[PDB]
């Protein structure tokens, strides 16, 4: 289940963390930003719209992929005697 | 030299002589390079020549499509706006295929739209066809009409052969003989 | 130049035969080669009159003038292996036209077709053309069906064949239609969803009866 | 099933515009006093949470009048959704 | 020298003299370069060509494929999309082998699409084919519609001998002499 | 002396000179460095020869694989585009496979796609296949039929011998001889 | 001379000799260097090759291997991902030890692949091998038949011999005298 909560977080994690150090290099060009304050209300608007684009077409369809179906319970039981 | 239309189009043009040389009046294109084309008649033809304008609404405009409204360059799309790109699609596919059939000059095919069959738990409708075709002269269009709907009847799920319509015509008469110029 | 040195490098696959009306006939063999001959007339270097005929085309173009000027006319095919004496095949046991009678249709027939210089008239049985449809389609083992009637006869072969029964089957027909033609004969190869290949039984009380031939059939699911 | 992810964007859409307004009035004001702090050599640090704080809450002064017009009309229509 | 069509390109004009070849009037193809092909014809064939065009629609549109308006390009791809797809480049690879049979010129086959129940708990539909064909004369042409049927069942997952329709024609008769030239 | 083809490539140009010879006319190959072949032919064989471009299709289009649609330079990939590129590798190496065999000149297979029947509790359907072969003259082709079928069936993992069509032909008649030149 | 391809590469070139001295015509391989190779024919003897060239379907395409639709280089490689690249070396690795049997001179082999085992519990399927050959000719090739069947079946998990299917041939008659210049 790590494996699989990994690559679903995937895709927002990666343009929040771009854009922080995006924001630290402006402060590495104008020092007494302090971006740190400035990170924390601009990045909850940003970390829910990436994750609409692909809410629709992407999100359901694995809710029925990863449902557990009874052909794979051979693999986890046997009878002892 | 009176002009009555320019900055037309190249399609738009083609259209209006074969209007005008119906009615025995000879009309001239003029290229104007970028700012398109451009249509001129004599003087005592100029009377008669705006009656027909009004009456087949010409210029005709371009022909519209379902799938012009909604485009794939969309950054997000509802599965609302998939399906109506879906069948918009199918009936431009569909229109070409009829074309090289034995006969045919032009069709036109649509298609029913029943997209909202999925907001509830019932099952979706059937669907409903209606196609148009103009024939050569000549040809005994009784028995073309039950060939066309055995084709359209499994393109799709289920239909039925009282869900399809198809209103056939032959073409009209040629016009091959020039208009003739007048003299004053 | 003459025309049999404007066509190909062999002289083999063509024959030139002199008209009577001061043209050239043209005698090729299949369609292909027809439009090979058909366009050193069409591009226009010949400065005289000739046409280009065919065994497949000028069988069915002198059967319209016969569906016009002799109508109930029982006849099979016209075969064209000596282009010079033709054999028209003429059935014997469902015509009445007299020895006077066939030798004016010799000559109506002369003057349609003004390269030959006499058609030979011979009669054939119509049993001898149903022995043979028979045999041929037994000797591959076909499920099929006979329905005779008067004036002519017509076999069905419906059920789901394989691709085995459907090239021996398609390999027999064009065969057999080369010599007799598709006037008295016709077959009705069809494909439908049945295992049966075309039988059907009603099943009451005693055992099986044998139902007649008819269109409708059982869907089969198996 | 087309109907579940269609409450859910609408929901998902209501929070972009809802916090939109608020967000960047603390944002623009948060850059152009952090340029002054550049240019006037100023280095306190909790400067910028005082014009952020009374410029957030008139916002939401001038707002509240409708901000919660869109979810009355929001939280009736889907109860329609829920029975019929 | 008057121009009725400029700025074509080469699939367009290689149709247009073509069709009005077998109209018996002449026409002389003018290539541009960059701009592209044009097509001027004489005066007085000029009145029956602008009638001659209003029929047939010239220029052709490009053909139109169902994977056009789902372009694999974009950041994120519906289902409904992925199986649009898959089937919409299967139809062109079925035409491509259709044409290496003995007799067929041209061919045009349609699929029946489904969309609704991969979704839901509703089970999958029948699948329905259609296939259109163009021969070559000289066939007999009632013994060819059995092959394609056999050949047509399994290529896919469950299909019936009843769900396919052939419709089939024999092509036109050759055109190989010249239009002439118009002497005055 | 008239063109009616330019830009082509390399493979594209040598199917136009195989077409038009089998219907005794000539033509002539020209190379245009980078900007493709260009074909042209004489003075009285151009009004046939766009004849034989309308029904041929030419230029032929550049033949589609599955594998297009789908291409592996996504960083994504679904489960319903790895079967696919999955199914389009084996359906290219079996008719290369297949010409590797006793006569055979072309060949084209076609194996049934299934995406769905994974997701859901739904078992897997049965696979179909279907094949195209033309084969040599002077061979039986009746007895060829069963090799076919029995090196085709048990290279999948059930199939049985009604899922499996193959349709066969022998190929056409040999055009060896030069058209010649048309003199006026 | 009239130029008949240009651009292969060295193994593309090596196969056209070999088709075209079947038929009488002989060709010269001209190198280019950079540009690959180029092979020109005569100018009586070119319209026999371009007959020849679209029956026999040349230039070769390159063969494909399942491993190059799923490459190595990737981030993570999914199960589906592997076993896929894993049954695709096992199959090259045993037409070349097909080879080093006595009396063989090429082969091709085939397995079934599983799919529908990597996501779902069930149990995998028998493994279904095909496999093709070409004998030195005079071999009593009945007898052939017992040893690669016995060969074949224990170099997987558990098979049986209805499962395995050999189709193999002798190969063709020899050429061994050159076709001779065309003088004219």
């Amino acid at each position: 289940v790590a494996q699989n909560a990994l690559v679903l977080a995937s895709p927002v994690v990666l343009v929040l963390l771009l854009s922080e150090v995006f924001l630290g290099l402006l402060s590495r060009f104008a020092p007494q930003m302090n971006a740190f304050a400035i990170s924390l209300t601009v990045k909850s608007g940003i970390a829910v719209l990436i994750m609409l684009l692909y809410f629709s077409p992407v999100l359901p369809d694995n809710v029925l992929r990863l449902s557990f179906q009874a052909t794979g319970l051979s693999s986890w039981f046997y009878e002892r005697g | 030299d009176k002009d009555l239309l320019k900055g037309l189009d190249q399609e738009q043009a083609n259209e209006v002589i074969a209007v005008l040389q119906m009615h025995n009046i000879e009309a001239n294109k003029i290229d104007s390079g970028k700012l398109g084309y451009s249509i001129t008649v004599a003087e005592p033809d100029f009377t008669a020549a705006v009656y027909w304008i009004k009456t087949y609404q010409l210029p005709p405009r371009p022909r519209v499509e379902i799938a012009q409204m909604f485009p794939a360059d969309s950054l997000v799309s509802s599965p609302r706006a998939e399906k109506a790109r879906l069948y918009s699609a199918i009936e431009q596919r569909l229109e070409q295929s009829l074309q090289t059939m034995e006969g045919v000059l032009s069709a036109r095919v649509h298609i029913s739209y029943d997209i909202d069959a999925g907001e509830n738990g019932r099952p979706p409708k059937p669907v409903h066809l209606s196609a148009l075709a103009v024939y050569e002269r000549g040809s005994p269009l009784a028995h073309q009409i039950s060939d066309i709907k055995r084709f359209l009847k499994n393109s799709f799920a289920d239909v039925d052969y009282d869900n399809i319509s198809v209103v056939l015509s032959e073409r009209s008469d040629a016009q091959l003989q020039a208009p003739g110029t007048p003299v004053k | 130049a003459e025309l049999d040195s404007l066509l190909g490098q062999e002289k083999e696959r063509f024959q030139v035969l002199p008209g009577r009306d001061k043209m050239l006939y043209v005698a090729a063999q299949n369609e292909r080669d027809t439009l090979w001959a058909r366009q050193v007339l069409a591009r226009g270097d010949y400065d005289k009159n000739a046409r280009v005929i065919n065994e497949n085309e000028e069988n069915k173009r002198i059967s319209i003038w016969l569906d016009t000027y002799y109508p109930q006319l029982a006849y099979y095919r016209i075969h064209f292996d000596e282009p010079r004496k033709p054999v028209f095949w003429l059935s014997r046991q469902r015509n009445t036209m007299s020895k006077k009678e066939l030798e004016v249709l010799s000559q109506k027939l002369r003057a349609l077709m003004p390269y030959a210089d006499s058609v030979n008239i011979t009669l054939m049985d119509d049993v001898t053309a149903a022995g043979q449809a028979e045999a041929g389609l037994k000797q591959q083992a076909l499920p099929y069906s006979r329905r005779n009637h008067k004036g002519g006869v017509t076999f069905v072969i419906q059920g789901a064949l394989d691709d085995v029964e459907i090239l021996r089957a398609r390999q027999f027909v064009d065969s057999y239609y080369r010599t007799w033609g598709g006037r008295y004969v016709q077959f009705a190869i069809e494909l439908k969803d049945d295992w049966l290949k075309g039988r059907s039984f009603q099943y009451g009380a005693e055992g099986y009866i044998k139902m007649s031939p008819g269109h409708w059939y059982f869907p089969s699911p198996l | 099933m087309d109907d579940l992810v269609f409450a859910g964007n609408k929901a998902l859409y209501l929070v972009l515009i809802l916090s939109g307004w608020p967000t960047i009035v603390a944002t623009i004001i948060g850059l152009l006093v952090g340029l002054f702090q550049t240019v006037t050599q100023l280095q306190e640090q909790t400067l910028p949470f005082g014009i952020k704080l009374l410029g957030v809450c008139l916002c939401l002064f001038l707002l509240s009048g409708w901000y919660g017009e869109v979810l009355l009309s929001y939280g009736r229509q889907v109860i329609f959704l829920a029975l019929a």
